[PDB]
Order: C-alpha cells, then structure tokens, then sequence
C-alpha cells in the first residue's frame, strides 16, 4: 500500500510500516552521466555497492522549542566509509541520493515536520560584510545545523565568526518560508505518518562537479506545527536521518584531500 | 528563406481580411548567421506540471483515497 | 503558450470517490477542478496561457547598470557586467535556478551642460568596448587598449536610435547558475587561515569581464557628463528549478538581508 | 468502502470518512411527476440547483439527559434560502430529501442515536382535547422540538399551551419505540460512525400537495445508549442535522404566503 | 506571405497601366507577429440596417397598409 | 463599404398600392425610394459609401492628451490613461454604446527654452513608460521605477519622427463600454453611509493605468519645457448599439451637463 515499503541499496535494508509514498525529485530517477553528455576524458570508478548504501547520520531532537534543522549534501556525508573515501580522493564526483527521514510517536502526538531539499540551498550569513561565511562553518558534516527564530548580526570585527544566521519564516536566504515547498518535499504529520522518503537525482548545471567546493541539494526540515503531548511541557523525540548515495562515479585520481576544519 | 506564420487575430476589421487570406499571416527573414542575432519566435510550447504537482512515486487517482 | 481544457457540466454525486479529501504529507498538489466538488455547467474555455510562458516573461528590456563619464580620470569608466546591480531583473531571474539564453543589449545614451550659461562642445561620439576576463584594462581615456583590434566594440554617435547588439550563450557551463552553493577554493590542512579562502557563493573573480566606455572626442574645458543606460534581455529562454521569490531587501550579490526582515503586514484572522 | 463518500448537491458537498452505508427510503430514489401521475394541469417550477442544496439546520447538543429530538419536513427548511420561497409562492409543492445527520467523538466514548425517517408522524398532544395542537406549535421550523420522558397533562384552561407532548418510549405517538425501526432508518454508535444518510422519495396519498398544510415526513432521533464518556459525567457533544431538497417542483402560483407565527 | 489586391483608381492617366496590369493591384506584407501591429486593410463590408430602420416583429409591405 | 443601387425608371400609377401612406407608430421607418412618389428615369448609380465605413470614420489620429514635463517634482509627469481629456474623439466614439478595437498611439514631442537669452542644454530623451494598474508609480524623475524590466517603456530622441506603438483589445469585458449605467459598490443594508458608496457610471477605480514621462538626461539649470502630445487612432474596429451624438456640452467624465442647455437658434417656422 501507500503505507508499507522496503528499500535495498548494497547491505542495507529499511523497512517503514507508516509512509505517505516517496517523492522522486522534478520526476527524474538519478541516473550516471552519458556519452553525450560526458566532459572528463579518464574512465571513472564507480564504487557501486561499497558507497551505494544507506548511511545513518546523527539523531537529533525534536523540541516544543526547535526551530529546525539543515544539512548540505555531499558534505553531510563526506565521513562516511567508502563514499566518503573516494570524494576525497576524486577531483570531481557526482551522485544522486534517497534521503528517508525517520520520525515516530505515538496517537496522542502531535506535530508536523516539513522536510525539503533544495538545489543550490544558499544560506545567509551574519555580518555586514556579503559572502563572508567560511568554508568551515558552511560545511558542518554530518552534525548539519539549525534554524534560528530571529536575525543576529555579529559585531565582534576583531573575531568574526563567520557563520551563518539562517532565519527559519525567511527560509534562511530571504524568501517566505511558506513558498519552500515549490522544492520536493514530504510533510511528517505525526498523526499520519512516520517519515519521508525522497529521491534525488544529481541536479547541477554541469554534468560533474568538485564535490568538496560545491554542495548540490540541501535538505531543510522545519517545524510547520509545533511538537506536543498530553499535557507533558516537556516531551522530545529523535529525528533519525538516514541517506544513501546512488550512481556514484569519480574522475580525477590523485592523492587524498584534506579539508581545514574548525 | 521566408518563414510565412499565422496571427492570433484579437480583434476583427468589418473585412474578410480579418478572417482569411495573407492578411492575417506574417513574414520573417533571418539575415544574421549568428542564431543570437535572431528575433524570439514566441510559438511556444507548455508542458505537464506534473514533475512539481506530483512528484509522486506511485502514481494515485484524486477520486481514490490518497492514503492507502 | 496554449489553452484550457473546457469546463464540463457537472451533476450531483453519491458516492465512494472522495476527491475532496486528500492527504498533502506526500509532497503532492491535488488536482481538483471545479466539477469536483459543485455542479457546473458546459463553459468552452478560450482564454490561454500565451503571455505566461517563459519567455514573454522575460521579453522585456531592463535595466541593469547606469555608467556615467565626465567628459570634463573620469575621461572613462569600467563597469563590472552583472545583473545584480539592480533589483527588478534580478528578482525575475530568481525564480530559477539555472537558466540558458541569448542576450540583447539595447544603450540609452544622454548627456548634457553642467553649466546652464557656460561652454559649447560639437556632437560626442562614444566608444563602448568590451573587455573580456584577460584582455588589458585601459588606463587612459586614450591609451593603447582603445584600438580594439580583437576586442568588440560599439562607436555610438549621440542623438542616434539607441545602439543595440546581441551575445549569445557564453556560460563556461551547461547553463548559468543564479545560486552556486559553494567556493572557488577548498582550504587545506594545515595551510595559513589567509590561505585557501574564498567568498560563500562565489565562482570566477572575474565571471565575464567589463565594458570601459569613453567619449572619443578631445575634451574641451567645458563641464559635461554622459550617461550610459544597459537595457539587456533576455530571449531564447530556457529555465531550470523554481525557487520562491525574494521577499525582503537584496544585501548585495549574495542570499543575505539585513533590513527590510518584517514583509508583512497585519490583518485580523476573522477580518475579510 | 461503505466508509468513506461523497455527496454533491447544487454548490454544496458533504464528504464523510466514517459512514455505515446509506439508506434509500424504501428503496425509491426521489423523482418528478409523470405525465401519468400527473394532477394539476400548470407549468411546474423546478428551481433545480437553487433549491436542490444543502441546507445546515441549527445544532443541537447530546448529554447524558438527552430524551431525543423531532423535525417535520418540509417543515424545518420553510426559512431555506430559495427552497423557502418556493414553497410560500406556490399553492402545491413536491420535494425528496437527502438528510445528513452529523455526530463525531472520539474512541473513548459510547452512544448510540437512532435515526428514523417517518412518513405522516403524528406526534401526540399535551391536553384531554382532541387534536388540539395548534398550527404555530406543530411546526417549530428548523429548531424542531423534543421528546419527553414523561407524559404530563396542560390543565391551564384559561390558556391551554396547545402543544405536543412526545413521550420518547411510546414514540410520541402512542407505539412502542423499539418497533420504530420498521421505517428507514440508521444508527450512529459512537465506536462506529459519525453519520447517518438517508434519501428520501416523496411519500404521499398524492402526487402533489400544500407544503404550508401538510408534513410529509418525519425525523426522529432517540438516544439508543445514552452518552458516556471516561469519567466526565460532564459531555457534550453536538449534532447538526443538513438536509438538502430533490426534485424539487412547485405548481400554483401565486402572491406570497405569509403564515401566522409564535 | 504577400498579398497583392486591386485598387480602385479614381483619375485615370492616360495609360492602359491606369485600366490594367499589377499597375492597378498594390502589395502588403505583414512584419509583426501580433494581429495589432497590422495596418487597417479596409476592404470593409456593410449590412443591412433593417435591425434598427425596421425592428418589426411581423414584416410588412411598403405598397401594404402598415396598419392592417 | 460598396456600391448604391440604380434608379431604375418609374412611369405613372393608378393603384390600391400606396407606399406613400404608412404609421411610424410601429417604430419602424418607411423604406422608400424616388420612383415610389414620382416618375423616375434609369440612372446607374457609381457612388459608393466607402468612406462612412465604421472604419474610415474612425481612421484618423487624435489628440487625446498633452503631457507637459518641465526639465526645470515636474522633472517627470503622470497621465492617468483615457480619452475623455478632449472632445473630438469622445463626441465620435459616443455615437456607440459598446467597442471593440486596436489603439494606435503617436507621440508628437516639443520643447523649447523658456528664456530667450539664456541657457543651453544638450538633444533630450525621453521615457515614456506604461504603468499598468497595480505597478509600482514613480516618485523621483529617477527612482527604481523607471528600470521597466516589466512595464513597457518607449525612448524618444528629440527630433526624430514622431514615436508610435500599437496596442491590442486590451479590455477585461468582451467590448469597451462608452456607458455604465451601475456602480461598482452596492450599499447594503446597515453599513455607515461612508460604506459601500462608489460613483454614478464607474467601473474600476484605475482603468487602463497610466503613463508616466520624464526627460532622461540630467538636468541643467536652464529653464526648459516639454509637452508630449498623445495621439490616437482605432484600427480593426467594431461598435454596437448607436446613440444620437451629444448636443450640449461635456460636463465631465458623466453625462452631466450644467452650462450650453440651448443648443439651437431661432428660425421662423414658415421662413426658408
Ligand atoms: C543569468 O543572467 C546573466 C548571465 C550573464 C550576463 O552577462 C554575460 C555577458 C557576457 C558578455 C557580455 C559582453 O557583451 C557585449 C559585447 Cl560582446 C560587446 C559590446 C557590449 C556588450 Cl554588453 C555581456 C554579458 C548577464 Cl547581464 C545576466
Ligand atoms: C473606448 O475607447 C478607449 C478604450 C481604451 C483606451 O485606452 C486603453 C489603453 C490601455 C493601455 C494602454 C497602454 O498603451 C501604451 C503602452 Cl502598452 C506602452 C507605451 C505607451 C502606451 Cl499609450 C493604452 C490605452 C482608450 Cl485611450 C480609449
């Protein structure tokens, strides 16, 4: 039914007795690069099955108080065994990805998530001073980060941070939140289901790109009706995030990167 | 190389004109090389919206229960 | 660009069929029409969609930069090209993502007297040059770079129709990309913090060059100042990936605001 | 299923995701007059979609002290936009009916409310005088009446009520309510359904009649089992009655009938 | 995409070009793709004005009693 | 647009036919000709009523608005769009209940020094720019506005031809009205007399817009004027019901009269 699925990707299975479908984004299935619209000349790798699998990111909690939460894709999964391996190891990588988002609760619950991923999803930044986030802080990994309920410009000139200042009703670039979803999406309504599932092909204005400069999805997920219980002021569930890389291929080989951090 | 189109004639003359023959057709040469150089044609196409409307893995009938 | 289906008369149900109902947590719009949920009548539709396409969106001629010369080293001005100095274009394109298109560039060309009773000058001739990302900038009103020999240029003599040309597609990618969510340069380990950073968003330094625009004539001691308007649009239109428009204040090239933050304004929830 | 439905009347719809079916009135579907079943000899009126809609009559609260509640039809619609004009303009009048009752709860209550569609339902009165009710008494309009749990005698002789007095038990007229079920009817049982729907055909001895003079049908609604909730003895929970005309069509016109009131 | 039509000439020269030949036709060649663009053709025709000289219910015979 | 019909030769009668009586009562015009009252003689008719077409009537350039800009907030000027500013025009479409038509607009641009002695200033251009009902209006000769991404814009080079666009059946009615007998509020029951109240006649508070013109070169303290004077012709035209042209007047954009109430001289009733 609607509701009961599997997915298989390499070693890994996921099982889901309560989805609402799954999305496939702009309809388009990930696919590899074709010969007609190839552009490196060396044979690419194609790890298949060794990165072509379901990776489970870090839980997060779900809060009356969360504002919400993002992360950038490949960097989300740059740590992550073998697909993470050979981001570094390429100069340019591309794969698509099926995001499922996992939420449960119970019937006496209440709340609805909103989870959308978005090509090209620039964040705005803290100071007077345009562009200037870091490439540290705009790259947080697989920790992600999180939505704020209000605008705060960093003044310290002599320790900037910058970072980002992404305003959750301003969508954290500028525009209204409520017109997020013209971007894929799937909204998890703990009284109908317990997650979202969406598949992503690669979406780029190049057929490959370098994955360590360039993020090419974002997945935002923000609170659209508050989390609440009973009568328990205080109540939290996880937010289990779970990606799985596809039709992953490499061009570039040469010795590995890395990354400042911090 | 003429390129002979049809108007989408709005409002009509008290003329037969205004219904049929040349006069409601129109005229276009091409006379730069660079296909920049050229004017928009303006016919057209749409398309399903589909792809944002219902980007849906399994596809379902608005008269059946969505939630299945 | 084409038409709308027809409304088809509707009568009374009773039934198992519930397109009413619906379940939107799957990312999906339901497709009602009106004989869905009232009884309708036969209405054969004529309006279309002609003035919505893509490209009559665009088909219009903004404004996207003002460059001004005092023909008495403001003997010429270098304009970085960019979309992004103005807003009405920029938002438009914002609807999309990416986007793959011809250009054409219309100049609107004024001048005038500083002076309302002094100085006299015979009519200007400019010289608007393109300089693409590598060639030399001109240092002078009147240095070498002026002779163009592979650079375009356009000698437009004021009081002419405005001087309009056309550029194809010249992204170095599939298409132009109006967001970039990452760096020209990834800092390595163990590099100095100067090293290996970059702006957020930011591609080449230098996308597409410049134009250095010029009176070609020899400056007489009169105060004069022209003005140079660039009409650019858009046709042969092809867009990718909609996004929802800008709804507070541009902070320059980048997704960042600082003031306009509160769009909206009050209304009662039971008000009409 | 014989759950979820659907009804679309004129610019009006009802949908339901917890019906038990839906009963057709001695299995006739409501229909105009045939030429062969034909009386007066004028052109009809059949206002079609102006009169032929869904039409929500006032809601009435269930407790645990309910006796039940009556309306005459076409009665209780007379006020009812363009229905209501038609039916004073015309000296005759013919109509059928979709009447939708609505109950919704939750898991943890119980009740059970009949509702019965009666053709002629002669209510009894309140006096030793026969047939005493008076006109403005016998229809109330869209608020209805009430049954009692009690039979108790008007003795003001200086200024009888000239009311009904509909004993619940004794079906307001006199028959033993359990027997009541011989007329079309539903239930709506709290762990079941939150509705019942019932189309009704003209029922008559005529093809055509005075709607001012004559009822041609019924609706009861008993409290099978009494509401119950958790431990509230406090529960209320509402009950709104829509019920929409037809085949609707109307002979003999006239000036307007204005009819005495109160 | 041409249209060629006849004139009506008026003063005639003393030519048999005045009475014949494309010397008494005119060409036109529409430029713009939108019918407002377009130039009045003016081969317009007329009507019968009996909707409002003779809006009469049963026609009558001017030779016939109007009132009969 | 075509031919008359012959005369055709008539001799005497003597008959029960009698075309010359008729009763105008029934609302209808008796269709005589010559030969029906007198004897006639075969004449072939060669007039034609090519130029009372409703299209030849209409065929000519009127002025329906002058638009005054002085270069030295006048820097630019608004024209609320329409063509009951002038008489000729509004006297002609008024024999008309209802039209349906294309708009040809010619701009005739002048401009001169207001000192005779003093001053100079360098060849103007100006933007004339359509604000449709709803666009942002300007409020500088040289705010964000006038960047018409959207809106069209028209730039004319003082001295050249006069400037001239065409325009399509524009209306959101299936005819333009030449008369609304309504208003497009209904006072209802209760509301404060303030309420629901709306003009005799009116439609939608801004029709068809606007016109907004400013000079775009920079201003110099010479004091100069400039008038644009709009012209406009109906082209591909179709008018239903005809009404008896005004006789007294305009008063207004109604019907409303007040002053010229006696229209017709004197004559004597038996005088030639
Ligand atoms: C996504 O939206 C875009 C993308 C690219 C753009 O600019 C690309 C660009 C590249 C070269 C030239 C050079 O054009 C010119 C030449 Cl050859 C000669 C004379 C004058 C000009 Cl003006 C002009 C524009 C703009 Cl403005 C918007
Ligand atoms: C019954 O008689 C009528 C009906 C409508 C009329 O006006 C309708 C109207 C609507 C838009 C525009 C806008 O036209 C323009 C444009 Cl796009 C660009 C530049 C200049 C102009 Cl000028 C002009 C006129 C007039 Cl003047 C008479």
């Amino acid at each position: 039914s609607v509701r009961v699925m599997q997915l298989t990707l390499g070693n890994s299975t996921i099982t889901t007795q309560e989805a609402a479908n799954s999305v496939v984004a702009y309809g388009r299935w990930p696919e590899y690069i074709k010969d007609s619209e190839a552009n490196p000349v060396d044979q690419p790798t194609e790890p298949d099955v060794a990165a072509c699998r379901f990776y489970t990111l870090d839980t997060v909690t779900w809060r009356k108080e969360s504002r919400g939460w993002w992360w950038k894709l490949p960097d989300a999964l740059k740590d992550m065994g073998l697909f993470g391996q050979n981001m570094f190891y390429h100069y340019l990588g591309r794969a698509g990805y099926t995001v499922h988002v996992q939420c449960n609760a119970s019937k006496f619950h209440q709340g609805a998530l909103g989870v959308f991923a978005v090509p090209e999803m620039c964040l705005a930044g803290d100071s007077t001073t345009h562009m200037f986030t870091k490439y540290e802080n705009a790259n947080p990994g697989e920790k992600g980060g999180e939505f704020k309920g209000s605008f705060t410009l960093d003044t310290n000139a002599t320790n900037p941070a910058r970072n980002f200042c992404p305003v959750d009703y301003l969508f954290g670039s500028g525009v209204l939140a409520g017109n997020a979803f013209v971007y894929p999406h799937q909204i998890i309504n703990l009284r109908t289901n317990n997650c979202a599932t969406l598949v992503l092909p690669y979406v780029n204005s190049l057929s490959i790109d370098s994955m360590t400069k360039h993020n090419n999805w974002g997945i935002a997920i923000l609170p659209l009706a508050p989390l609440d219980f009973a009568t328990e002021s205080s109540t939290e569930i996880p937010i289990t995030l779970t990606i799985a890389p596809m039709c992953c291929e490499f061009n570039g080989l040469r010795n590995i990167t890395v990354p400042r951090t911090q | 190389g003429a390129q002979v189109s049809s108007q989408k004639v709005g409002a009509h003359e008290n003329s037969n004109r205004a219904y049929g023959g040349s006069t409601i057709n129109y005229t276009t040469i091409n006379y730069y090389r660079d296909s920049a150089s050229n004017a928009a044609s303006k016919q057209d196409f749409a398309q399903d919206p589909s792809k944002f409307t219902e980007p849906i893995k399994d596809v379902l009938i608005k008269t059946a229960p969505t939630l299945n | 660009a084409n038409n709308l289906p027809d409304t088809q008369s509707s009568g009374p149900a009773h039934s198992k069929e519930t397109p009413a109902l619906t379940a939107v947590e799957t990312g999906a719009t339901n497709p009602l029409v009106p004989s869905d949920t009232v009884q309708t009548r036969h209405v054969i539709q004529k309006r279309t969609r002609s003035e919505s396409t893509v490209e009559s969106f665009f088909a219009r001629g903004a404004c996207v930069a003002i460059i001004e010369v005092d023909n008495d080293s403001k003997l010429f001005s270098v304009w970085k090209i960019t979309y992004k100095d103005t807003v009405q274009l920029r938002r438009k394109l914002e609807f999309f993502t990416y986007s793959r298109f011809d250009m054409e560039f219309t100049f609107v060309v004024t001048s005038n007297y500083t002076d309302a009773n002094n100085g006299h000058a015979l009519n200007q001739v400019y010289q608007i040059m393109y300089i693409p990302p590598g060639a030399p900038i001109p240092g002078k009103w009147n240095d070498y770079t002026w002779q163009t020999s592979s650079n375009p240029s356009v000698f437009y003599t004021y009081g002419a129709p405005p001087a309009r040309i056309s550029v194809p597609y010249v992204g170095i990618a599939n298409a132009y990309s109006h967001f970039y969510d990452g760096f020209a340069k990834v800092p390595l380990a163990g590099q100095a913090s100067t090293e290996g950073d970059s702006l957020y968003g930011a591609a080449s330094l230098n996308d597409f060059g410049s134009l250095a625009v010029r009176v070609v004539n020899d400056h007489n001691p009169t105060k004069l100042t022209s003005k140079i308007r660039v009409y650019m649009k858009p046709k042969h239109v092809r867009v990718w990936c909609p996004r929802p428009p800008r709804a507070v204040p541009y902070y320059g090239p980048g997704v960042d605001y600082k003031d306009g933050l509160a769009p909206l304004p009050g209304k009662g929830l039971t008000t009409y």
